[PDB]
């Protein structure tokens, strides 16, 4: 394929300018949760009357690397362009030639954004940029290390832009550099530390299974779910492997970032042997619209025994992961544990695609209560991963709220 | 204690299995002396016989004792060691699933109705022979 | 509750109802559902049927999961609660199970939806006997469409079984591959002669909707605890989530008609017996084929004194079912029964022919439960014990082979749904009886059937032979409510629209002029949904 496409393709620019399944590829209008509230991803395909088939090379770098449209507005940083900036005029010139010669005009505006006041007016940005340190030289080989390595930073830091959600962000929602890899919650979710730590972060984990968690996000002690479904399913799986190879030896590479309450690996721990009592249903039975079962077990088997079996070490052929010596079960912060059961998983990988059901309010399965969540939560963190953390209705319904309310949020009221 | 302990041997050696689970034992017997007062005494009994006669499995055991008044409470108790029921009627009580001893068998290729097996599509491959005892 | 006044009430809120709902409130109506019974969870069902004695596993009883309320209650087989009286020297035949709740029967469906034939309305003007309906095929095939992609069912996409329902644009799913009995089944039946096709099936070979695909429970009978297959809780809580009203522990017992026989208002009791009326434009009845004639014949008004939409006496007349004889035995070679669904095949060579003239044509198909709760039961009956026990269980639960064959039963009028003089529920209410009789029709086809199943188990050789001597209950409840263009010869049209009340219309189970020989809920889905689209031309 074309040089553009596959630059596309590994930035992945196409998950965050499509609306789902359905909307057209490239022409935006996808909402994106930002503490703010929604912003609408702009339509991309070169239509000449609503599209951005009147830019020009510099424009198009202006707003791929700074945040300038042809107008003269300043682009939202819920565009990556902090970590965009930094692709040579090859790739940008490369990102407009696909752009223009290989996506079709599509002739339907987007959905244009309102955020509330005082971010209502898109003009006081261009102080949190210069506050924000993005500039910016573009990128230049590095020849202290090998060609791999710094192919491997490229995808990283430039085209993946891993930092644009595992780099937790400061105060004024900008990249927290001095944590570099450490982790951040992005909302409903959170990303976790991937640094070269061997407990906090991803240091202990084998290449092979670094290699297959970054092409098809399933192993033995990790599945990609959330924005890594996303991001795996729509740039990773089909990214070349000698890319994938780069990446991981950058991974390998990364200094290492410790976390607080960290003993073992988040995909080190081992289960307990309980479960629960087959007798306390027969008081149970005749007894249907379950509020009655308080029990963590009794629940724990009425909805997750089917897939995790009651010893929590999931299928034998791996399609049901292995609750036990999971990162996310492993982690001490149970966001991905609790995201995971609030809106299950969902990732199409070669056309073949994984779903664990949500367990939220608007399930089509077993729609069950805050606190079933919370009880639940509790037994699968004690009995089968990491026993030092809890989960209370609070955080629970917290995550249902959107994730937990950044300060500036506040602001807007 | 001496009685569940007494229990789980009585029932490792009229099974046959050695692995039995210890809940499972200890509320079984719990249901039994609920329905007989007399199951201690029984088992005492039954445990003597065992010894005494030095049976070695329970089929012996069973050839030995087809008229004693010791024979149905030794079947009874192998009933719901495997069943996990013990009366018989649609109300009884239900004292372990998944775990029942019916279902391991025949637990590689016939699945357990509520437990899933390896995967959702694994009934593709062709059933293990029927004259090969798995495990357990 | 003073007047939970709607533009549309329709009563009802299974699956009929729940989507009857669903595609009223996508259009921006007001719809009351309403239910005689309360919510059920989906878990609380899986926990009920997990600490359920297996006795009752070994002979398939599905219902005790869901309790029975004392104001509404449902058929239960085991230990029953006489409920439904049937008579008649066929009243075996009719032993039909339903749920009452908030999913109703289809919460514990075995997901079999399925096309009829466009012969199967016209079989009077191709055979002389049964009856025709109201309208063709080609005019619901829009509507059974919609019904297989709102329930995402599985198809044989690709294959010239049978003769058999024409398609217009394909099926959403492909079937999931066969267990090793289904193969087994089809290989053995085709050296016999039959032909053995793939059931369709509501449930999810793939993710879809949100719901991860089928793990092979085989306990898609009664629940599954993933919710791989189609439920009416689905289109129950799609129909709430767009703003329409649902109501539990809602019993109709009573309407009123005004004088253009228009329906004003009907009155229900809740738990504690307390009437409450509910207004509204539209009345639409889609409860059941048992409870829907109980209900018409329940509230017999002075303007109606023989029953609601009874002018031509045609209400639970000519009650349908396919009488079955079902079959258990043990085969020669393993068959390991277990794998996937709870049913994966069935025969359709005998669904159609011009034998429909003298006998009644039918449907073989075979259980794909798990036989193992029934293999350790019956090596527990004789009293084995020790290694010998576990081998005996696994050649039962290997060599344990259940097959059934249904039959057609052609409109009797005879066939009637009293309401009972002697029994009576909490509310008071009489409780439904029937009164079945087979049919010479249906007794020439058994004598048939019999060999065919003589047949089975010879070639394939299985032992411990058992045969019942009696019509084993297929619970599909059609007839009571016939359509057709004559008000005095039926009781609704094409559009499901009585004749007596221009303001009712009925969504139900015994809508359907003739049984058919294949299951026929997916039929009463693109009724009711035909139902809808009436609605909403005469509302809008
Ligand atoms: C109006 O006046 C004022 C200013 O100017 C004088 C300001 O500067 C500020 C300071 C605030 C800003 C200008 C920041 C503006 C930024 C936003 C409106 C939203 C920022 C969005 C992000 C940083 C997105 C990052 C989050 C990610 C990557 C989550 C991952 C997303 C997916 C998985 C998809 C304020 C408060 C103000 O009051
Ligand atoms: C064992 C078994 C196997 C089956 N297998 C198949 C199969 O393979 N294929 C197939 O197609 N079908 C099959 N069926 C049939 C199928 O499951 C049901 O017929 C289907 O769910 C249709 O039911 P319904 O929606 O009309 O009624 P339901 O959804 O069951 O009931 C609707 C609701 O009406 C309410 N109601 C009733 N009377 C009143 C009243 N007077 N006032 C107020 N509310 C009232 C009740 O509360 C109930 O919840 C089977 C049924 C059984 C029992
Ligand atoms: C650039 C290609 C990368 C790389 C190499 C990684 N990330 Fe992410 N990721 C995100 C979230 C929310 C999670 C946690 C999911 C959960 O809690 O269940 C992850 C997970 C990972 C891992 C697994 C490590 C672990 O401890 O589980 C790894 C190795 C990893 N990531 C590396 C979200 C995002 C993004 C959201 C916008 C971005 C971009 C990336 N990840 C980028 C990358
Ligand atoms: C979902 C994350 C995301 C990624 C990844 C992304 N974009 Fe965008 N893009 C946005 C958002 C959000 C805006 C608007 C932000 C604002 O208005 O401040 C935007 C705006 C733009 C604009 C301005 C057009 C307009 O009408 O406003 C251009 C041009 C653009 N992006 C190009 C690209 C290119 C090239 C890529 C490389 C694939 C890319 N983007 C990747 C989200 C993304
Ligand atoms: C069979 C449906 C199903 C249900 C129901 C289910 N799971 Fe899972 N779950 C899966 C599958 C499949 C995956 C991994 C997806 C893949 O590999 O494609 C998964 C993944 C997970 C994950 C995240 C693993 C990771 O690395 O991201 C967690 C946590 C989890 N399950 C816990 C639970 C708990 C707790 C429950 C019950 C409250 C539950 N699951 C119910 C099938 C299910
Ligand atoms: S029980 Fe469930 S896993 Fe499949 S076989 Fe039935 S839908």
């Amino acid at each position: 394929i074309s040089r553009g496409h596959y630059l596309a393709i590994a930035a992945d620019c196409a998950a965050c300018h499509t609306n789902g399944r359905d909307g057209q590829f490239l022409a935006g209008g996808y909402a994106i949760s930002s503490p703010m509230g929604n912003i609408y991803s702009t339509n991309i395909t070169p239509s000449k009357t609503h599209g951005i088939g009147n830019y020009t090379l510099e424009q198009f770098s202006k707003a791929l690397r700074h945040g300038i449209r042809a107008d003269g507005a300043q682009l939202y940083p819920a565009m990556p362009y902090d970590a965009y900036n930094r692709l040579t005029d090859e790739d940008v010139k490369s990102l407009y030639a696909y752009i223009m010669t290989e996506v079709k005009p599509v002739d339907a505006p987007s959905p244009k954004t309102q955020l509330p006041f005082p971010f209502s007016i898109r003009a006081s940005l261009g102080i949190w940029k210069i506050a924000a340190r993005i500039e910016g030289k573009p990128y230049v080989f590095d020849h202290t290390h090998n060609d791999d390595w710094n192919r491997g930073r490229y995808l990283v830091d430039e085209l993946a832009h891993c930092g644009e959600c595992h780099t937790p962000r400061n105060f004024l929602l900008a990249p927290n550099q001095s944590a570099y890899l450490a982790g951040a919650d992005i909302g409903s979710w959170r990303a976790p530390n991937i640094t070269n730590a061997p407990q906090s972060g991803i240091g202990s984990w084998s290449d092979q299974d670094l290699f297959q968690y970054l092409k098809t996000g399933k192993t033995a002690h990790a599945r990609a779910a959330g924005p890594m479904a996303e991001a795996i399913e729509h740039s990773l799986q089909y990214l070349p492997d000698a890319d994938i190879s780069a990446i991981v030896t950058y991974l390998r590479s990364v200094p290492a970032k410790a976390e607080s309450g960290q003993t073992v690996a988040n995909f080190e721990h081992a289960g307990r042997p309980s479960s629960y009592s087959v007798a306390n249903a027969n008081s149970r039975r005749s007894n249907s619209t379950l509020t009655k079962t308080t029990d963590g077990a009794a629940l724990y088997e009425a909805v997750c025994a089917s897939c995790h079996q009651s010893d929590g070490k999931g299928s034998k052929d791996g399609y049901y992961p292995s609750l036990v010596g999971n990162t996310t079960t492993g982690q001490l912060n149970p966001n991905d544990l609790i995201a995971s059961i609030l809106y299950g998983v969902d990732r199409t990988t070669d056309n073949h695609e994984i779903l664990m059901p949500a367990f939220g309010p608007d399930s089509l399965v077993q729609p069950l209560t805050d606190e079933q969540i919370a009880t639940i939560a509790d037994y699968v963190l004690s009995h089968f991963g990491n026993a030092q953390a809890t989960v209370s209705a609070d955080a629970v319904k917290q995550v249902r709220a959107g994730g937990k309310q950044v300060p500036l949020a506040k602001l807007a009221s | 204690r001496d009685s569940i302990s007494d229990f789980m041997q009585l029932s490792a050696f009229a099974t046959g299995h050695k692995n039995l689970d210890l809940n499972i034992g200890s509320a079984l017997l719990l249901a039994f002396e609920a329905q007989k007062h007399d199951f201690s005494t029984q088992i005492k009994a039954l445990r003597e016989h065992i010894t005494k006669n030095n049976y070695q499995d329970v089929e012996a055991l069973d050839a030995a004792m087809k008229d004693d008044p010791l024979h149905p409470t030794l079947i009874q108790i192998i009933r719901a060691w495997y069943s996990g029921v013990i009366e018989d009627e649609t109300n009884a009580k239900v004292y372990a699933f998944e775990k029942a001893l019916m279902y391991q068998p025949s637990r590689d290729v016939v699945v357990i109705p509520t437990y899933a097996h390896n995967g959702p599509n694994y009934w593709v491959s062709e059933p293990a022979s029927v004259d090969v005892m798995p495990a357990f | 509750n003073e007047t939970l006044s709607a533009d549309v009430v329709i009563i009802g809120a299974g699956i009929c109802g729940s989507l009857l709902a669903h595609k009223l409130v996508r259009n921006g109506l007001s719809v009351l559902l309403l239910d005689a019974g309360p919510r059920r969870d989906r878990s609380q069902i899986v926990e009920n049927w997990r600490n359920m004695p297996p006795d009752n596993k070994s002979q398939y009883d599905y219902a005790t999961p869901y309790p029975s309320v004392p104001w509404a209650p449902h058929t239960n087989y085991f230990p029953d609660n006489n409920y439904l009286i049937v008579k008649g020297p066929d009243r075996t035949a009719y032993k039909q199970g339903i749920i009452k709740g908030v999913g109703g029967t289809t919460w514990h469906w075995a997901a079999s939806s399925w096309r009829y034939l466009p012969n199967d309305f016209k079989l009077h003007s191709t055979y002389g006997v049964g009856r025709d309906y109201a309208m063709s095929y080609d005019e619901l095939e829009p509507y059974y469409y919609e019904a297989e992609c709102e329930m995402g069912v599985m198809g044989p996409n690709g294959e010239e079984i049978t003769p058999s329902a024409p398609r217009q644009n394909p099926w959403p799913m492909t079937s999931m591959p066969y267990g090793y009995g289904d193969r087994t089944f089809t290989e053995i039946v085709s050296k016999l002669g039959f032909s053995n096709t793939p059931v369709p099936q509501a449930r999810n070979s793939r993710p879809y909707d949100g719901r991860p695909q089928c793990c092979g429970n085989n306990n898609c009978m009664p629940i599954c605890p993933i919710g791989a297959m189609y439920n009416g809780v689905y289109a129950a809580i799609k129909a709430e989530k767009l703003g329409a009203k649902i109501i539990p522990n809602a019993v109709v017992y009573a309407m009123e008609t005004d004088a253009k026989n228009r329906i004003t208002a009907i009155s229900f009791y809740d738990p504690d017996k307390q009437s409450h009326r509910v207004v509204a434009k539209t009345f639409v009845i889609a409860a059941n084929g048992i409870e829907t004639p109980k209900l018409l014949l329940l509230a017999a008004n002075d303007r109606n004194p023989h029953g609601i939409a009874n002018s031509s006496d045609l209400v639970g007349r000519n009650m349908m079912d396919h009488p079955g004889i079902g079959m258990s035995f043990q085969s020669a070679e393993p068959i390991w029964a277990g794998g996937g669904s709870v049913q994966m095949s069935s025969i359709t060579n005998f669904r159609d022919g011009d034998f429909r003239s003298e006998y009644a044509a039918t449907q073989i198909g075979y259980n794909n439960t798990a036989q193992n709760s029934r293999a350790g039961m019956k090596a527990l009956s004789m009293g084995l014990v020790g290694k010998k026990l576990d081998e005996e269980i696994r050649r039962r639960t290997a060599h344990g082979v259940d097959i059934y064959a249904n039959h057609e039963v052609l409109p009797d009028p005879n066939n009637r749904l009293v309401l009972s003089k002697d029994y009576k529920d909490a509310l008071g209410i009489p409780h439904p009886e029937v009164t079945y009789d087979v049919g010479e029709y249906v007794r020439k086809s058994a004598a048939i059937s019999r060999q065919r199943l003589m047949d089975i188990a010879k070639a394939m050789g299985g032992t411990e032979i058992e045969m019942t001597p009696y019509f084993t209950p297929n619970n599909h409840i059609t007839g009571g409510t016939i359509m057709g263009h004559d008000p005095r010869d039926s009781v609704v049209d094409k559009w499901l629209r009585t004749h007596d009340h221009s303001n009712l219309f009925l969504a139900t189970g015994a809508t359907m002029a003739a049984s058919g020989t294949v299951a026929s809920t997916l039929t009463m889905a693109a009724l009711s949904l035909r139902a809808a689209d009436a609605i909403l031309n005469d509302l809008k």
